[PDB]
Parts: C-alpha cells; structure tokens; sequence
C-alpha cells in the first residue's frame, strides 16, 4: 500500500526469483 | 513481464510465472 | 483454496437506493476484484485491485474492504444496475471466484397468474400426457408449486423453469410441468395446481377434470 | 482497440476432444498474460489457468490440471485451450481474458464466449402441442429436441406484447420448454391465434394453431 | 530528513579492486530501492544497476555485468559498489541515486574513483614569461605552468592571493598516469618586472608547496 | 535500449528569452517514466521535471515539460542566470534505463576575441629533460575555437593538449590553454613556434610566435 518496489523500479527475473518460498 | 513495472496484481501474476508451483510472498 | 462467500446471494433495491453488498474470504486477501455480469454478456470489469474504478463504469460504483472482509457499494442505484455481481481475488494462486450477488429491481408485489393446461389429445395418442401449469407476472420470485393429483400430492416428473426479470414491468414467470404416461394420466381424474405465494395467504389453485 | 474473438458453439459427444481459439489484437500478444475461465451455471465462475504467450509456459489449476493443455501460436498471436476427455459435467461456456494494462490500465477485456455441449444425443426436431383451457391465458408446448435453441413466435409476430417463454429443460438426455401469451378474451376464440416454432439444427417449421376443448 | 552519503575518493592502480559505500538516512532504507548511475568525466550519465533493498538480489546493465558487485547492509541501512580489476575506463565519478516516489530521485555526494599508475609524485612548477623580445603592449600576460602530479587537486594562488583579477586556471587534464594544470594572469606593463610577480602552487597530496617567481627574458 | 537523442547539445540565449530543449526516443515511452535531470558543474544531477510535466520540490516554475509518445521537450518561460546548467533526460521501459546526451545551457553575450599568448618553455624545464610550449586564448565567446600548432611552418598534431574553462560567471567569457609537451632533443631540432588560433570574431586567424633566434 505504502510502500512498493518492483513497481517503482524494474524487477528482473533474478529479483523475482528471490521473492519466491 | 520483459522488464515491466509489477504494482499491484500484477505482481501475484508474474511471481505466479516465475516461482511456478513453488509458491512465493510479496506482502509484507 | 481460498473459498469466497459472497453476502446475500439475492437482494432488491429501486431505482434510487443504496445498494451495498459484501464478500468475504476464508483467508486473509490482498487485491480483490469486482465484476458485473448480465445474462448474455461477459462480466465486466467494476473494481479492480480493491478500491480502484475501471474504466468506463460510472462513478457510482466503489469498492472497499481489507484483509478478510470486501465489499461493493452503489451511491445511487439505477435502473441498468441490475445483474449479478461476483468477487474475485488475486491475491493467491489458484484464482478463486465468489458465489455471485443478484441484483434486482424492486417493484410493487404481484400475484401470480395461475393457469393449468390438460395435455393435448396430439400427445395423448403419441403416449404421452404433460400437464403444465403457468405462474406469470409475480413479484417477488420466491413463489411454491404444488402438484395434487386426487387430493394426494406428486413430486416425481415435475420440472420448473424460471425466466429473469423482465425489462419492462419487471415480474417474474415460471412454468411447471408434470410428465406422466397416458396410463398413469387415465388412473387418475382430479388434477391440482397449487400455487404458494406471499402475496395472499390461501394458495391460488387451478384444477380441471377429465369429464 | 484490445479484442478477443472465441470460436463458434461446439457440440461434441463424451469422451472426444476438442480445441477453444482465443485470436487477440490491438495489444502486444507476447506481454500480456492470457487467462482461461469456465462459466456453468449463470452463477458460477472458475479460473482454468494462464499462460505466458513470450515462452509458452502455462500454469494450470489443479481440479483442470489432468484434462487441460494449453497452447499458444506466437504467429498468429492466439491462444488455445484443448480440452480432454469431455462429459456432461464439462458442458459449460468458456472464456479466455486478458490481464489488464500495465500501470494506468484500467480496463481488462474479455472473449465473447464458447458455448460447449457435451452430449451423445442426435438431432430430433420438437414436437408441437397445443395449450389450452377477461384475460385468457394460453400457451404452446415444445417437447422433445436436440439440441439448443429453439425460437417461438405468436401469430408470425403480430402478438408480441404479454408472451413468455421458458428456458428450456434437460429432460431424457432431451430439450423441452412452454411459451405462454395472453390475448383479451374477445379475441379468442373468436380469432385465430397460432404459436410458430422454429427448429434450425433440423430445418423444422411447424405451426399449432390453439382450438378450445370440450 | 532524506539524505543520501557517499564515501570519499578512492584512488587505485589498474587491475585492483574498489568499493565504495552510500548511507542512507531520513527514511527506511529497506522500503525503497537503491540506484547507481556512472559519469565518465565531463561526459554523459550511464546506468550501471540496482539493487533490491526489501530481498539484496541486485541487477546490472549490460556493459557492467561481470566486473560489476552491488551489496548491501542492513544494520547500516548503506549499499555498496565494488568494482573488480579495475580499468583505466573506470576512472569516473559513480552516484547512488534513491527510488522513494520515482526512479532515481535524491541524489547523494557521488564517489569519483581514479585508476591510474598510482604515485604520490610532487607537481613540477616552471614559469611562463614573454620572451626575450616580445612585443610590449599595455597589458602583459603571465602564465606557470604545473606538470606532472598525482593525485588531484592542487591550489594556485598568485602573489598570495592578491592577485585575483585577471586570473585564469584551467581544469587539470590527465595524460600518461600524470595530472598537468596552468595558469595564466594579465598585469598592466607599468607593473612588471617592475614589482615581484609569483604563483604559488600546492599540492597537498605530496606536501609540496612551492613558490615561483615569474622573471622576464 | 531507447536512445534519447537530445537537440541541441549546445545552445545559448540572453536573460528573458524562451529556451525550449528536445529529447526523441526510439519507440513510444509512457508520460509516467519520462523526467529531466539539471546537472550543474561541481554537483550531483538533481531530479528537475518527473512525469513529464511535474516540477520537482524546489524548481522555480519558469520550467514547464511537455511531450508524448517518441517527442518530449523542456521549456524555460524566461532565462535566467541560475538556469545554466546540462539538462538531461531520462526513461524506464523495455530496458535498463537510458538517459540523453545532455544539453548544455550557456548564456549568451557579445563576441570577443581571444588574447592569444605563446609562452616558450622555462629554462627550469629544460634543464629536467622537456620543454612544453603553452599557449593562451583567455575571454573569447563562443566556447567553439580552433588550434594550429606550427613547427618550422609545419603543423604538428602530437603532443597538444587543450583545457577550457567553464562559462565565467562575471563577463561569461571561455578560455582555453593549449600546451604542446615535447623531449628537449625535439625542441632543440627546429627554431620557430607559431601558436595558431582560428576564431569566428576574425576571418584572420590570430598567429602568436616565438624564434629560438634571439638574446
């Protein structure tokens, strides 16, 4: 809500990956 | 997803993509 | 998994009310979508991340809520607004949808046009015998029909069909009809259609005999 | 403009198979996800799965996961949904939708729908009965086709105010609904007052005038 | 309030390896993404990546993927730029730039690295005058040139300050692992060789402070 | 991947006058990932314009930025003297971000010829193994001036290095050193050192020479 990142910048599929369980 | 910004549920869709069946988190 | 129970299923409102309806999660949800359905037609986008209007929709849609409890509320509810509206979340996989909310217009209550019909002598010698019985123009929709055959009543082999609201006097019709064979219709001479109704308290009876 | 155009109703019988286009246009086809969706009951919404058209990776829900594949045509910018072994239980209309726009999009958009009817029945055309008995109420039964639609008339078309027609039922692995109208007593039987149906899946035409009874 | 620092100048040979550091301050550190973009000297701004601050999995461009590490810290709420085998390309001012609203916006500092043949060598001073028969006219022009010091900066003063008008000290410009700066003054004729005229030159770096006198012929 | 091209890289104008800078990119770029930066010599690039057309916290509103799709433009009202500076743009889409070449601001004056001044190298330096001629251009306007150095009549390309200075902030004049770095065994192998300086204040270019012929 307040806060976003992968929104602001651009994630790339390595940064998502991370974000993974 | 090739280099786009995710807000939203947007986001649930491509960690959905990415993560496959291995489930993933995003908030907090 | 996540199991959407949307709040009420059913419910009326005239042109010009506050319509308000809700949809509740079993877990904790984070974007929550609304669209709006008519019969014939795809469902429309309303809200879409929670509390974000689409586009083209009026702006007397708004969506609310957060966590586990949602809801969808119209300022002024007009006379176009009435479809069905579900909830749909996004924020765990898979994508799970809500019971649906169906959104009527309210009007005057009206009582059912109660006729029965005897099966036709072209289906009779076919080896057949239907007996329908019509229920038009009544309001509201919940309505009970009753098949007495010689004052004893029958369930097996009857089928009902209800119609939407109509676009113009907005009442509801509904068509019962009973299928027995030729012999089971010649056992038998009294034929009762029993209509139960809000709108009086003795139920609108239709009968005919085979004389 | 974004559309998505669906193919046409299908009818198969149970334990074929069958393949749903999705042909997209007015976005870029490779960025944007393409989701599946399956309408039963008027009430009823289930999401079938996605697929990501850049690399083809699909990802199925697991009540559709053994009886669902998934494919898309970079080419032709469409997607397709190729359904196994159909029963009764899977004859629903579907939808394929598109994931809203990125950022300031605030419009998903959504196919026009695929009517799916599994059923092993033939074509049978309906058989016509008459129903009959201020207001006089009367009515016309169709009983016995396959398969959907069937549209009803009264007098040609001169008698369209006050008529309903009931959607149909599944009876016997068969069609069958009434259409009602109501005529002011001094016009019948005083005048003729004829229910026309029509039958297109088997070129059937039949008109039942109503007569009174004795 | 929103306040980006960055570590000072590094100064490094050619093949070595070199991290800098930015502190971040006035707001969390962990909500919002880091930025780090290069400048090639008096040149145009280049990306070079960045990094998740919610997760740490950074990313790069693709002419810094490879000699290019981004880090973080946590406890310090500070991200870091390492730089491996380094290239006289190299030599550049690099920033880190936030991401609170938007891309890349509150700045901070920025760290200009130099990779070069490392040697604290004194700057060599020579005078500049008009030659031995040079035309006279009513403004004569005085120059001292410095050459040949590393590192940057070194601070020209002429008659101890004094003499500000009229004076003009160019940027210093790098060529063979050397650093070579000039400059210039205009005095009436009426005033030299008349009265003394001197620059003086220091360079911190090495402690060399030197004091030339401009003589004519 | 999208190249900002912006135009003009330089550009002067007067106090009061509407300055309006152009940046074009390759393929369509959304009004929300589009922004100009103002860099002035000795700071860090702050962010001027966000989206296009919002000014930042702190930016007078004399600045105004338009555009859509492959053209933007920023525009200044009326100049001013605080206003010169490299303005750069910046983007985010389907790759890492890309940023302009820059146009840098100058304010415009009067032309003015350069005071051209050969120096021959100091006997200090000739004794330590070289001998650097160096010659000035101090106050000229424009910033675009061009260096022959001659040796013996023959022009030599080797061994030159220019440095200008930023645009004054009094008379708003450059000025530029040439040095030409030779050996001591190079010097000492020719005579005359003609410091050429072609200009657009003169269709004559300024000549400043020197003989090793002397007293």
């Amino acid at each position: 809500g307040i806060v976003e990142q992968c929104c602001t910048s651009i994630c790339s599929l390595y940064q998502l990956e991370n974000y993974c369980n | 997803f090739v280099n786009q910004h995710l807000c939203g549920s947007h986001l649930v869709e491509a960690l959905y993509l990415v993560c496959g069946e291995r489930g993933f988190f995003y908030t907090p | 998994q996540i199991v959407l129970t949307q709040s009420p299923a059913i419910m009326s409102a005239s042109p010009g009310e506050k319509v308000t309806m809700t949809c509740s999660a079993s877990s904790s949800v984070n974007y929550m979508y609304w669209y709006q359905q008519k019969p014939g037609s795809s469902p429309r986008l309303l809200i879409y991340d929670t509390s974000n209007l689409a586009s083209g929709v009026p702006v007397r849609f708004s969506g609310s809520g957060s966590g586990t409890s949602f809801s969808l509320t119209i300022s002024r509810m007009e006379a176009e607004d009435a479809a069905t509206y579900f909830c749909q979340q996004w924020s765990s996989y898979p994508l799970t949808f809500g019971a649906g909310t169906n959104l009527e217009l309210k009007r005057a209550d009206a009582a059912p046009t109660v006729s029965i019909f005897p099966p036709s002598s072209e289906q009779l010698t076919s080896g057949g015998a239907s007996v329908v019985c019509f229920l038009n123009n009544f309001y509201p929709k919940d309505i009970n029909v009753k098949w007495k055959i010689d004052g004893s009543e029958r369930q097996n082999g009857v089928l009902n069909s209800w119609t939407d609201q109509d676009s113009k006097d907005s009442t509801y019709s509904m068509s019962s009809t009973l299928t027995l064979t030729k012999d089971e219709y010649e056992r038998h001479n009294s034929y009762t259609c029993e209509a139960t109704h809000k709108t009086s308290t003795s139920p609108i009876v239709k009968s005919f005999n085979r004389n | 403009e974004v559309r998505l155009q669906q193919s046409g109703p299908e009818l198969v019988k149970p334990g074929a198979s069958l393949k749903i286009s999705c042909k997209a246009s007015g976005y870029t086809f490779t960025d944007y996800n393409i989701h599946w969706l399956r309408q039963s009951h008027s009430k009823s919404l289930e999401w079938i799965g996605s697929i990501y058209p850049y690399n083809g990776r699909p990802g199925y829900n697991q009540k559709f996961k053994n009886k669902t594949t998934l494919t898309v045509d970079n080419s032709s910018s469409t997607a397709y949904m190729e359904l196994r072994g159909l029963t009764s239980d899977d004859s629903a209309v579907y939808f394929c939708a598109r994931s809203r726009s990125y950022y300031n999009g605030s419009r998903d958009y959504w196919g026009q729908g695929t009517s799916l009817t599994v059923s092993s029945a033939k074509t049978t055309p309906p058989s016509v009965y008459p129903l009959a008995p201020s207001m006089v109420t009367l009515g016309c039964l169709v009983k016995g086709y396959f398969p959907e639609p069937v549209t009803v008339t009264w007098n040609s078309g001169s008698l369209s105010s006050g008529v309903h027609t009931f959607p149909a039922v599944l009876q016997s692995d068969l069609y069958t609904l009434s259409s009602s109208v109501t005529v002011p007593s001094s016009t019948w039987p005083s005048e003729t007052v004829t229910c026309n149906v029509a039958h297109p899946a088997s070129s059937t035409k039949v008109d039942k005038k109503i007569v009174p009874r004795d």
